[PDB]
Parts: C-alpha cells; structure tokens; sequence
C-alpha cells in the first residue's frame, strides 16, 4: 500500500513510503461530453507532450519560513508543449495532477499541509486597495504567506481541511498526491487571466534536530491530464 | 454511496472484545481521510432506537430567509434612489453566502418603504420602482423620460399598502454564481481584481410620482431578499476576521484578542488550568 | 398543497422534499480503500 | 360572489413566509444545468469533517504556534500535559472548528463527538499517554487517580500515528442547550484532560521537545435545531465604498 | 378500564331490598379508594334516559383560549420592548396552569398594539417583532444592527391593520413542559430554587421603525396566548391564597376571614346555625 | 379574478376563535412522545375524587 | 371541514375528537378489588 | 364564510401581470379574419434576413 | 392554471403556445429553387 508509480506520457515517478492518493470530491477527469459542449469548432487534443509531469523550481524549507502558494494554469503558461497551445489557442479544459516530496532522515520532524483551494481569492493587508497584477500572477514561482495562519484572506486555517488535501509527516511519509477535476462554472476558460485551483503548502511543525545543520529542500510536480483547447489565434 | 437518510442513526448492542490483530481505533490522517471508528466498537453500548430526524440543516432550510440587502434614505423637497445591485453591503447575510462556491437560486424581492414628512400628517403617495438592467439608460432627474418606458419592468405601489413583492429568476450567463472569483475582468494588462463581467446585474431605480407640494418628505427604503430553488457547491471555511470594504477581501483584525490578527480565540491563562 | 396559478414554473413556492445525501465524498475521499 | 371574511393576521410581512410570487420577467428560459463536482445537499455532510483546534490559546504565542501543544520529557511520575474546556458557546478552543462555526448557528444539538490526536515527532521517538473523559458531575480532575475512572483510551505511539477518543452522548434529556451559563444542567458537557502513561524518551540527537495537533468532527448521529442568529459577529463598522453604489 | 364516553350514563329500574349478607352503602376509605355506591342501590329509581353530553368539559376545551401574557407601555420621544418570556405574570392565567404537572401544547401568540401621540391625529406606523432565543445578542437600542438579523424569525406589521398571529411549535428539551419544578439549577452548591434551565424561551424584542419625527409618541402592546393540541399530566389542587412573586411560590394571605391564612372559608356564627 | 365580496364580521380577533395559523419556525421536529403516568383527558375525572 | 394550506403539522386547528376516558385510576388507585 | 388572510404584494400594479380583466363592452361581435399575406409568429424571422 | 369568470372570450389572459414558424417567406422568397 506504501508503494506507488505513476506514468503519464513519457514520464514516470516512483515513490515506496507514501499514503494513498485522493480523488477531489470523488472525481476523476474526463473529456467534455456531446450534450455540454458549447462552442462548435472541432478541439485539438494533443494527448502527448500535454500530458506530462512537469517539474517546478524547488523551495528551501528553513526554521523560519512561513509557507507557499501556487496557482495551477498560470504556472504552466512557459512550459514545453502545454504553454505553446495556451498562447494560440482562447479557450482551454482541462484536470490536473500534484505530487509533493520532500524528505529528511531518522532524526528530523515536522509536518506540512498540502492543500488545494479552488477560487482563492486573495487580500491585502491593512489597506482598502484591492491587489493589482502584480502581486499575483507569478509564473512558476510562488509567493509566501505573509499571514498564514488566516490564509491572507481572513477565513480560518483550522478549517482548511474542508478542501482535498494531504499531509506530509516526516515520522510516517515523504510524499502527497492529489487528483483534480475541472471544476468551473463554464465548460471552457481563458487561461490568461482567471486561474481555476491554488496549490498551498504551510508548515504546520517546523522541522528540527540536533544532528546536523543540512538543506531540506521541497519540489512540485503538475501534470495537465485530459487538456483539450479551441480557438486558434496568432499570439 | 448515495442513500436517502431521513432521521439520525441508531446504535447495536456491543459485547466484550479482546481481538488480536484488529484495532478499530487507530487509523492515520495522513491519508486525508476522516475517522470511521463507530462507538460499538471503542466502548460497550446498548441498543437505542433514534427517532431524531435531520430535516432542518438542509441547504435550502440554511438559506432561505429574508435579509436585508439595501437601505437608503433621500429627502424629497437626488430626488431618488439608484442603487447598482450587490450582495456585499451588509454582513450578516454576507458571511452566510461566503461558505459556499458557487450558487444557482432564484430570489424573491420585497420593497418595503415608511415616510416622514418634515400638519404632521400625511395624505397618501405613489412609488415607482424600476428594474434597469446592464446596457439601458438609467434616468438622473424624477421626470425623466426614462421613466415612460413600456420595456422595463416596473411596479407600483402606495404607503398605504402591504408592501410589494416580485420574483426574479437566475439570471446568470453561467450555469451558477460566482460568490469568489480569482481572476480579472478586462483583456487589457489592468483590470479589476475580483469581479467577473458574467455577474453584473443592473440598477434598480426608485421615485415617488406625486409632484413637489407644499412640504417636503424624508422616504426610507428597505429591500430584502430570499433565494430559492438553492443548489449549492464547494464548501468554504467561515470568515473570521471583520470585513473592510465591499469590492475585495481585505482584513485588518481587531487590537485585543478576540478576532485579532494573532490570536483568534481569546486567551487563557495556561494549558493547566 | 402547494398553489400556483402563475403560468412561469421559477414562481412556485420552495421544496423541503431532497433528503438524499452522500457524505463520503468529504470524509473518504481517497481512492484505495482502508 | 364568494362570501370571505379576512380572518386576523392578515397583510402582515413575515420574514419565514413560503408562498408563490409574481414573477417579474415572464418567459424567461434559465441556462441549462452542468455537473459541477462536490455539491452538498445537507449541512450535516460539512460537520463531520475533521479540523483542527487551537488548544495552546496562552498569551505570547502568536500566530500558528497556538494549534499544537509542546510535549518533553520529565523526571516525575505522573505529570498532567492538558486540559480542554468543552463549551462552545463560551469563547474556548473549539468555537473555531467546523463544528464550532456551523453549530453556532442553531441553539439545539445531540450526537456524539471524536477527537483525533496526531503525534508530530521523530521516528526514534517513543511514549504513551492517557486520554479521559468526565462526565460533567464533579470538578475538574487533577490526578491520574481520579482521572482513570472516565472513560479512557490509552495509546502507544507506533507505525501509525492517531488515535481516536469517542466522547459518547451521556445525557438525561434529548437535546443540550447553547446556554450562557457554563454551569448550567442542560449545557455543561464534561471536561477532557490528558496525563503521562510513561515518559516521553529521545536520544541525543532527536530534538527534545515533540508536538501534538488536535482534531474534532462529529459522528453520524450528530443533530441540530432551532436555527437563530450567530453570536460572532458583532462589530458596526462602516466600511469603504458602501455610498458607491448610491450615487 | 379504558372506553369511550360520548355522553353522561343513564339510570335504571330499581325494586325494594331486604338481603342479608351484602352491604352496598357501607365502605372504608382508609383503602384510598373512593365509593361506588350506585343510586340503584340505596333509593328505589325510575329509568331515565340521558342525553347530557361531556363534551364541554375536554382538556382541550378548558385551556384552549386566548390568554393576557404581557402588557408594557413605552414613550417614544428604553425607545424600545424587551421581555424576557415567563407565564407567571398575570393571575388568572397562571391559576388555570397550576392545576397540572406537565403540560405538551402549541402556542399561537398575537401581538395587539395600539398609540396615542403625545394635530392630536396620527400618520401610518410600522412595527417589527422579533424572536431571540436564548444565546442569541439581543439588541440594546432602536437601530442597532442586530435588527438587521436575516436568521431571527421577525414579523413586520402595522397599525391599520388586523394584529398579527404566528405559531410556535413545543420547544422543551424534554417530553412536556415542568410547571414546578423540585431542584435546583446549577451544579454548584448554591444556585436558584424553583427553576430549570430546560424551560427557559428567550426573549421577544420590540420596536417601531419609523425615524423620530416632530412629535413623541406613547405605545402600548398587548400579547396573547391561545394553547393547542394539549395533554396535561397529574393534576394538583388549585392555589387559594393570593401569589406574591414570580420566581417562587411564597405566600402571605388576606387578613379576615375570606382567604386569611388560618381560616380559607368564612367564618359562621354556630355550627348549629 | 374571483368575485369575492366581503360580508360583516371580518378582521375581528374573537378570542375562542379556531383557524390555522402562520408557521414562524420552519421544519421544526419535536422532541418524540413518552410515556408519563397519570394522563387526563377529561375535567370529568378530577370531580370523582373524594 | 378543516382547512390549512401550510406545510407544517404544528399549523392546524384543533382537534374534539378525543372521547377516550379512563376515569378509575384517581377513584380506584388499589390492587385487590373490593 | 371562507377565511381568506391576504398575502403582501396585494394591490400592487406590476407592468408585466397576466390576468383576466372587466370586460366593457358586452356581447361584442369582432370583424371576422381574412387571410393577409405575410405573417409574423416569432421575431427572430427578421432577424435571419439580410 | 388559466382562470376567468367572464362571458366575454376577448376577456381572458395571453397564450404563449403558438410555436409554429415559417421562416421561408422572407429569405426564400424566389420561385426556382436553387
């Protein structure tokens, strides 16, 4: 039950200590059926180079850090064959896939909770200024919490676990694996600017030891599954 | 799976166990899952027949009441009322609509209205209330032309009455609103955060038809508003900190401990208390 | 008895009669079974 | 001509009405419906939902540090660790749970609760504890003497690592009020409080001082009743841009 | 044993007796049980029948009627109604509830309101009642902002008009309503006598909407009571000397010879008068 | 549009009325039935005892 | 002929249907008969 | 006697109501119809029109 | 749920039911069919 592989295209990630992958609300992704579809143009669905894993830059876990973010279409809008079909094409579908790892030894502790928040719409802090586009709209780096413990918008975070989510405990696991639907009012969406999912780690525990003064870093891996587009354009 | 459940569970009889190799009460939340240890098996019950039924924690129980979505005050001696329609004005109805995602209901609007003349009594007055949606021209005088439209709806309505009441379907170009919306509005580089163009309803616009007399009025209106029909998607973690401004999610915190920034629940004075 | 004698079918009063549920969507939403 | 008297309580405006209303666009056609993942049809399936509580609720810690609790290693017997005030009415460590938010909400409630312990240590890190529960007789325990008599679990921290405390529904009546008086028949609940079994045993180069995270959900016979206003909100404060929309 | 009286029972022939052995008008009391000597056997009778029907006397028939629970009178120039919800307030409702132990009705409360401006004429006003249960933030001024509450059930209504009439369903965390009650309420050693936190309602908040204008006003609300489906428990003998409070059951008594405290009847001058 | 005219008698609030009334708390459930001892059901059978 | 239209039982009128008696439980409280 | 209690949004003049209505001339006898050539049901036949 | 007690039939409601439709009056107006 701890071991595990995953393939998708031509990738494949292998993993022998990790809790079982859960589904987002008991779905799995699947194409646009006949009787939803609105627009009339035939989609183009690639199905390969689109349906990878896709690596992101890794994040330095330290005693003082204070959590990430990411948000799942827009970090992928530079990367290989999925961000050349988002820049020609208007519309998009698509499911998603995470994978988190981080590992430690024996001797280290701590725990991260490895969330999925749909619709995260953000705020700042002390101030009646909504936020602009920057601010938001990092591309394949992700902000940090400022104030984590109320998710930088005012709910609670001792509720978040009503979201799909996982834990990372370095006592039990190294791994998490989440499975996302398309969830969004319309069948299709402009991906340049609304972001569907928010992908959001925060470490609850923070790690320690007395061994030794080491690095832990912290890597994410998305890949897009059943992605169809329409709408072909210039740029 | 899917079941019809009308009225609460009920518990079976438990005897004695010592089993080996079976443990119902540890489990691990690493998974994402949520504990499934029933009390038969974590300590010796009896059989109680449960006649408790769950009909009032619906969704469509939870929602549907009237709430106060608009108040305003004009004197009559801008002449009226014009009011572009949200559901972020008033915070009591606001926190219960931000547990959810996404909604589809229909609503059902009453106008209630009361006079104060500034002779102390008063003979009896006419109201107009219009419905101008997005795109049609909105009137900026009492006597504008505007109010002699036969396309937009209208209703009217006296003091002296009870108060009027209509209904209004769902009118979204989606198929539910979007109580959240993480994205901008516009194709140029600088939009607005937070709002979508799909959830945009129009004014609402409201006069008194008899002419300017001797005495000048003081016109209070109210108007609520009760969602039917509700489906309801994604639930959400309740707002905890007051909220600051209507067109985005902006938090400041109160000073002292309850509902501050760092600290939600008040203090104690140790864990061994 | 519900009463309507308007001809649009959104006019109708509310509905108290959806008492199914599944709630192991939230609670269980993992794939491999425990 | 139908003869009808207008009985009394008529033309008045209550606010839980249920009636048929005019509508205002006539032949108007909605957009079609679409499956959108994770509906929820009853607010029972959002309460049986685990989350965490804030039990370290003591002055100078801020932020995120108030949601676990320090456990270390000691040179006495038997020493007592925590202790949680079940009232949710009152402001206490479970008002900000799912279970504490929802529930706030109606004023009536019956079932059962489980509290869910996570154990955030080293893998060489071993120990036990006592979990118990009192019903709402007496005063709170301060001995392990006094404690064991509740009902109790007590665990051992292993491979996997949570443990699960069902607090069963003892109570004379069907139903407990969300009273103001904490010591009140109908609204005091019990108390739960946790005690050493044996010591908490690191080697030399683990860190000494291992967490805990407390959960709470309810189980399946969980009820609720008599809906009324929440009691958390209760500011007037006027907020920006509210004249905007009045021009 | 159990059987169904529509009307009074009727009487039948009776011829002379001389036995030996049998005795009907001789019993004993000290067994507790109360006599059965029928007619037919201690006078000779004719046979009558009877059509007196019992129907008048039901449980339902002497308790169902609308009953003064409150009446309170405030100026408008605390502005406001607030009263927390007991039926020991007035004496001739309370007397007629005294009778029983336990009680299991449904109310159906109406709010009768009437003013008089202190032009001596008055315009149109408008009320609003409002249910707060117990835990809930009652209000502590005419605009506050707990009156906005889209969840407390409230009811707006006007002068003009007929009262307002609602229903409220059994409310009790237990299977009927205590009228007394033998113990106290709290778990320390000290509490308040005579009372149980299972029986206790809320509040009932009051107020007019309309802005103060030029002239002060002077408001007075009467509220009624009408129970329904009732079944009622152990009867008890009535109170005869007059109540003295609401939170118990103290009593002090006239001083002459009707209700005086040693003597509930008059006085006579001989008992061979 | 029913014709409906509207004789004496109307808007008058008789104490010993008997018609149904506007519910204010929507889909409540009571607490269920027990038995307790000692049930009345007539003020026939206080007046019996001696 | 009652009449109600609303959608809760607590709603209704009131009921003088009820004719059931069992007068010998406050006159004949004893166990051995007489 | 029918106990009727009246509902709000009594009286009001809504611009879009659809109800039967007094007639004011009796026994009324219309022109018979005669078939005019180019009839239109629906408004979106001039729409399709160049 | 229509409703009239009037003698008149020029007295009662609209009707929304009359569905039929003939576009090919005003685009296809020619004699020869292409």
């Amino acid at each position: 039950d701890r071991v595990l592989q995953l393939k998708l295209g031509n990738s494949a990630i292998v993993t022998q200590e990790a809790a079982n992958y859960c589904c987002a609300y008991g779905e799995w992704p699947n194409y646009l059926p006949d009787h939803e579809a609105v627009a009339i143009d035939k989609p183009t669905q690639p199905e390969t180079a689109t349906d990878r894993f896709y690596t992101l830059k890794s994040v330095k876990w330290e005693t003082g850090s204070t959590g990430w973010w990411w948000k799942l279409p827009d970090a992928l809008n530079n990367i290989g064959m999925f961000g050349q079909n988002v820049q020609h094409h208007y519309l998009y579908r698509s499911g998603f896939l995470i994978h988190v790892q981080c590992n430690a030894t024996k001797f280290h502790q701590g725990a991260l909770l490895v969330v999925a928040i749909p619709e995260h719409q953000r705020g700042a802090h002390n101030t009646n200024t909504s936020p602009g586009f920057d601010d938001i709209m990092k591309g394949e780096e992700g902000g940090t919490f400022n104030h984590p413990y109320v998710l930088d918008d005012g709910t609670s975070l001792a509720c978040a676990t009503i979201f799909p989510h996982q834990w990372i405990n370095l006592r039990t696991n190294n791994s998490a694996t989440i499975v996302l639907p398309w969830m969004n009012a319309a069948p299709m969406d402009f991906p340049l600017r609304h972001n569907q999912w928010t992908l959001a780690i925060i470490p609850v525990v923070p790690l320690g030891t007395r061994t030794t003064s080491s690095m832990v870093p912290i890597t994410v891996s998305i890949a897009p599954m059943c992605c169809e587009f329409n709408g072909l354009r210039h740029a | 799976i899917e079941s019809i459940i009308k009225t609460a569970t009920d518990t079976v009889k438990s005897e004695i166990n010592a089993e080996l190799g079976v443990v119902p009460s540890l489990n691990a939340v690493e998974t994402g899952a949520t504990s499934n240890t029933e009390p038969e098996e974590a300590i010796q019950t009896r059989t109680v027949i449960n006649q408790h039924g769950v009909s009032e924690t619906l969704v469509e129980n939870f929602l549907s009441r009237a709430a106060l979505v608009s108040k305003r005050s004009f004197e009559y001696k801008k002449n009226f009322f014009k009011w572009t329609i949200n559901t972020r004005s008033f915070v009591q109805l606001r926190r219960k609509l931000e547990l959810f995602t996404y909604l589809r209901f229909d609503a059902e609007i009453t106008i209630l209205t009361t006079v104060a003349v500034n002779y102390v009594g008063l003979p009896d007055l006419t109201l107009q209330a219009m419905f101008v949606p997005t795109g049609a021209l909105t009137p900026e005088k009492q006597d504008s032309f505007h109010w002699q439209s036969g396309s937009n709806a209208s209703v009217f309505f006296k003091i002296s009455d009870p108060p009027a009441r209509i209904t209004i379907p769902f009118m979204c170009i989606n198929s539910a609103y979007s109580v959240f919306y993480d994205g901008f509005a516009g194709f140029e580089k600088n939009g607005l955060y937070g709002i979508n163009p799909a959830d945009t309803i129009g004014n609402l616009c409201v006069r008194i038809v008899n002419e300017h007399q001797p005495v000048g009025f003081t016109v209070t209106v109210r108007v609520y508003m009760k969602p039917k029909h509700i489906k309801a998607w994604a639930p959400r973690p309740p707002r905890t900190l007051p909220y600051m401004s209507i067109a985005n999610a902006n938090y400041k915190g109160k000073e002292r401990a309850p509902n501050a920034l760092n600290a939600i629940i008040g203090n104690r004075d140790s864990v061994k208390t | 008895n519900q009463i309507n004698f308007y001809k649009d079918s959104y006019a109708a009063s509310a509905s108290k009669q959806d008492f199914s549920q599944d709630p192991s969507k939230f609670t269980e939403p993992v794939v491999e079974g425990l | 001509g139908v003869p009808t008297y207008l009985l009394p309580g008529s033309g008045q405006f209550l606010t839980t009405d249920d009636h048929s209303s005019a509508p205002a666009l006539p032949c108007f056609n909605p957009t079609p419906e679409m499956h959108i993942p994770g509906q929820v049809r009853n607010m029972l399936e959002v309460v049986q939902v685990e989350s965490m509580m804030e039990i370290n609720n003591t002055e100078s810690a801020v932020g995120m540090e108030r949601l676990k609790v320090d456990i270390s290693a000691l040179t006495d017997v038997d020493q007592l660790l925590f202790n949680i005030p079940l009232d949710i009415q009152l402001d206490g460590p479970l008002r900000n749970t799912l279970v504490g938010n929802i529930s706030r909400y109606y004023t009536h409630w019956s079932g059962s609760l489980e509290m869910t312990f996570m154990f955030c240590g080293s893998f060489m890190a071993t120990g036990k504890l006592i979990l118990c529960y009192t019903p709402p007789g007496g005063s709170c325990p301060t001995t392990r003497e006094t404690a064991m008599l509740g009902t109790h679990i007590v665990w051992d921290f292993g491979l996997q690592s949570s443990v699960t405390l069902i607090i069963p529904w003892i109570s004379g009546s069907h139903y407990r009020m969300f009273n103001n008086d904490a010591k009140s028949t109908n609204a005091n609940v019990g108390y739960v409080t946790c005690f050493m079994q044996t010591n908490l045993i690191v080697p030399s180069e683990s860190s000494d001082t291992c967490s805990l995270i407390g959960f709470i959900a309810a189980k399946d016979d969980f009820s609720l009743r008599l809906m009324r206003d929440s009691p958390d909100i209760g500011q007037l404060d006027h907020l920006h841009a509210a004249e905007a929309a009045y021009q």
